[PDB]
């Protein structure tokens, strides 16, 4: 019997956006804040941009 | 009249037949189905590798 899964290649497109909030103080800065999110790369950029 | 051979004369055999044959030396080699590695590789996710 086969047990192993069958494996093949595959290639990610995303982006990391990340988006901070900063508090300037007197003498330091602070983060409030850090959103960070995957984004899809839609085909048209799949295709016309990156390949 | 003159001497003959032993083996000149015909022989008829006055003894009963054993033919006890010896059992084989044999070898035993390792064998198993599925290796320690290939349980471990049948996971479709592995935590640690992650």
């Amino acid at each position: 019997e086969n047990i192993a899964p069958y494996k093949f290649k595959a290639t990610m497109y995303y982006k990391d956006v990340t988006v901070s909030q900063v508090w300037f103080g007197h003498r330091y800065s602070q983060f409030m804040g850090i959103f960070e999110d995957r984004a899809p790369v839609p085909f048209e950029e799949v295709i016309d941009k990156i390949n | 009249s003159h001497q003959l051979s032993r083996a000149d004369i015909t022989t008829v055999s006055t003894f009963i037949d054993l033919n006890i044959t010896m059992l084989e030396d044999h070898e035993f080699v390792p064998l198993e189905v599925y290796t320690r590695h290939e349980i471990k590789d049948s996971g479709l996710l592995d935590y640690t590798e992650v």
